[PDB]
RNA sequence: UGGUUCUCCCCGAAAUGACUUUAGGGUCAGCCUCAGGCGCUGACUGGGGCCUGUAGAGCACUGAUAGGGCUAGGGGGCGCCUACCAAACCCUGUCAAACUCCGAAGGGUCCCAGGUGGAGCCUGGGAGUGAGGGCGCGAGCGAUAACGUCCGCGUCCGAGCGCGGGAACAACCGAGACCGCCAGCUAAGGCCCCCAAGUCUGGGCUAAGUGGUAAAGGAUGUGGCGCCGCGAAGACAGCCAGGAGGUUGGCUUAGAAGCAGCCAUCCUUUAAAGAGUGCGUAAUAGCUCACUGGUCGAGUGGCGCCGCGCCGAAAAUGAUCGGGGC
RNA sequence: UUGACUGGGGCGGUCGCCUCCUAAAAGGUAACGGAGGCGCCCAAAGGUCCCCUCAGGCGGGACGGAAAUCCGCCGGAGAGC
RNA sequence: UCCCCCGUGCCCAUAGCGGCGUGGAACCACCCGUUCCCAUUCCGAACACGGAAGUGAAACGCGCCAGCGCCGAUGGUACUGGGCGGGCGACCGCCUGGGAGAGUAGGUCGGUGCGGGGG
């Protein structure tokens, strides 16, 4: 089994939970101390192509907007099995960074 | 036989250990007061106990010693004393049951036990049973 | 068997205990109440039906409960009850320890060498309609050898034993 | 080490911690007193919020454990087999300062309140103390010895050897003495006399002078309650009479043929039923009911808790509960 | 000059630090009371990022104990530190 | 509104183990491949990328079961702040507040916010 929890070393608050299907590549803006999520951008599950990598971005580019829209910037990432790597939200607005 | 020991002596308060049930036997031998009974104690009663019926039945001493009882050399002061010397020993709290028989006459068997109450260092009490238990 | 069971208010148990009374409780997934009787009467029907046959308590208006004693308490120095509680039995089956019977004599005689209730009484589940006085035991052909336990009792019907099965119910050993 | 001189008033300790060639000495802290300053924050109490790991209890780990079961292995002839000699493992029972699945009362602290007290807090002047002791409760050491010894919480003595009680008596009971009174109420403990106040009024127990302070263990010592017999199938005590037949079956019989000792516990048969509890020797041979009629016509045998008492109980100058005497 | 403690002193033992217990559920707490350590060690046994999860028990497997190394289940911690 | 499912948090075993049928349209997974990114002390097993033919057998989701596990009263006691008697003592007992642990009855194969995709 996979303990990874790379997270629960979150403690700078805001979470991007990610998420990767077999298809489909799902990202969530989550506030913790207070369970609840804000922002939103899967990937099929919203529309968009059919190649992973080329969206995992098109759908990361779905929450600079969406979220900058409510007031969001400065978080970080996430997701434990995430393995840093081919997923990506390589992309501006969120100072996530990275 | 074990474990790390020269222990100490401690008190015995109230006997809320001192009244269990014939666990097996027949009838029983239940502890009236308090106190430490020496291994030397227990044989020397158990002993009789056999031996007051030659080729009998079974003798259950649900007691057990496993206290050491330490003493000093006939001196003054230093340390804890060489300890144990005459040996080891039970706590027995006002109503625990210490010998039990089983397999043989009441005549017999009880008057086995009243013997053995003469060799512990204690005043007793005998019983028979159909009391306790966890049935419907 | 039977016996008055005077409903108990609440108040100083020990005043009953004293007095005469003897605290009970009464209770099943339904019934839950507070009772008390006397030592000589309690006494007088247990020590002889304990808890193996069924009790019926006569409460000051009308009621008639079918029960079983689950458990009763002692006062260690000096063996006396104190508390008990009581099993308002119905319909729905229920368990409960049943005695046992060694008849015959199994060898052990020529040396000697007694057996040794290693369960005077089991519990087995059955349904209230049916509930055996006591069961058999058709031993009496092992010496100091081995011992019955478990599925060796002619357990009729209703009877599936509630135990292991392998409690070893019996067995026989040498003497002094 | 000893000594240290007039008077009154107010408050009043300590005999602990740490470090000390320190240990009957000393430095700082703690407790005392004085001056000034701050003013409800004091002790204690109520209601909340956490912290805890004891008493109990419990085996879930660490170990220990009596019995049975089951079972690697290991003795003994040796394949089968055989007593837990015996691993783990499952029951039944348990034990533990340095074990805990569990866990009180209680204790600690913070908040809100109550609480004006020889309460508190801040700064400063002066100290003494650093030799404690008893009692109660909780533990070590001891021997569940010591007016023993160490700690812990409390208290009293210390400094209240001032007052009442306890015969007397630092610390047990009562109670904190500015002073005066030939006034009253009460504490403790007392009310037969010494000796103030009932030979007070019911209801019971005890006959030892218990009371007037000794144990295991003993006895139909007394008084009060209980359960088992079982009594026209009318013996419970005198008492009559049989004192049954195969019983005289077992090693040892030299002798068991109860009246040697280890194996029995059937039968015949009725007065009834001794598979013989009893005086013996060489067994055996005899004795009494452990069974039954006649009268006799009634409470009798068997266990068990409770109250009081009795035996167990021997020391040294003259004895006694403080005395007398009950 | 030739120490102190010490149920008299001498002899004996001890003298600082760590950890359990005693210790009475906050701390703290004695005794020549019970029971063990320390007077060092790591240049990786330290940083950070990324991965993995033990010990046992049960089968199955050439040499192969009763755990050498393999494969398969079970095993929340009894290993490791 | 009420269903289904993919992410997530919270309560922290009454959600656990083990059984018993079900779910593939969606989702999810397993699958299809190893050219590229990057991979395993040797293995694309695991990480990873590219694809979607086939499957619900694994795994996960959802239900039912009590045999194991976990939970678990009420009563009643043990012990106990505080106060207090008896006895020479060892110890026994009452008053006033608190009050387990075991064991019984019995309960349980979850509960619940947030965001999504589908009828």
């Amino acid at each position: 089994k996979f303990r990874v929890r790379n997270r629960i070393k979150r403690t700078g608050r805001l979470r991007l939970s990610v998420f990767r299907s077999l298809k489909h590549i799902y990202a969530q803006i989550i506030d913790d101390e207070k369970g609840v999520t804000l922002v939103s951008a899967s990937s099929l599950a919203l529309k968009l192509k059919g190649n992973k990598t080329e969206v995992a971005r098109q759908v990361g580019r779905a929450l600079a907007e969406k979220a900058l829209a409510l007031g969001i910037k400065q978080v970080a990432f996430d997701r434990g099995p995430y393995k840093y790597h081919g997923r990506v939200k390589a992309l501006a607005e969120g100072a996530r960074e990275g | 036989r074990m474990k790390y020991r020269k222990q100490q002596r401690g008190r015995l308060k109230g006997a809320t250990k001192g009244g269990d049930y014939v666990a097996f036997g027949d009838y029983g031998l239940v502890a009236l007061e308090p106190a430490w009974i020496t291994a030397q104690q227990i044989e020397a009663a158990r002993v009789a106990m056999v031996r007051h019926f030659r080729r009998g039945g079974k003798i259950f001493i649900r007691i057990f010693p496993d206290k050491p009882y330490t003493k000093k050399p006939l001196e003054v002061r230093m340390g804890k004393g060489k300890g144990n010397v005459e040996g080891y020993v039970a706590v027995v709290k006002p109503g625990r049951v210490m010998f039990e028989v089983a397999g043989v006459t009441e005549e017999q068997a009880m008057e086995a036990l009243r013997i053995a109450g003469h060799k512990l260092p204690i005043k007793t009490k005998i019983v028979r049973r159909d009391a306790y238990d966890e049935a419907q | 068997y039977r016996l008055k069971a005077y409903y108990r208010e609440g108040e100083k148990p020990s005043a009953l205990r004293r007095a005469g009374k003897l605290p009970g409780v009464m209770y099943n997934r339904h019934l839950n109440r507070k009772v008390y009787v006397d030592l000589v009467e309690f006494d007088k029907v247990f020590r002889q039906a304990s808890i193996h046959h069924v009790i019926v308590l006569e409460l000051p208006d009308g009621q008639s409960l079918p029960t079983l004693v689950r458990q009763v308490n002692l006062d260690k120095r000096r063996r006396r009850p104190e508390h008990v509680d009581f099993f308002v039995l119905s319909d729905e089956p229920v368990e409960m320890y049943v005695p046992l019977r060694f008849v015959g004599t199994p060898a052990g005689v020529r040396a000697g060498g007694v057996l040794q209730e290693i369960h005077r009484d089991i519990l087995v589940k059955v349904s209230p309609r049916n509930i055996p006085e006591f069961i058999e035991v058709d031993v009496s052909g092992l010496e100091i050898g081995d011992s019955l336990h478990a599925s060796d009792l002619k357990l009729p019907p209703g009877v599936e034993l509630a135990v292991s099965p392998e409690e070893t119910i019996a067995a026989v050993v040498p003497p002094e």
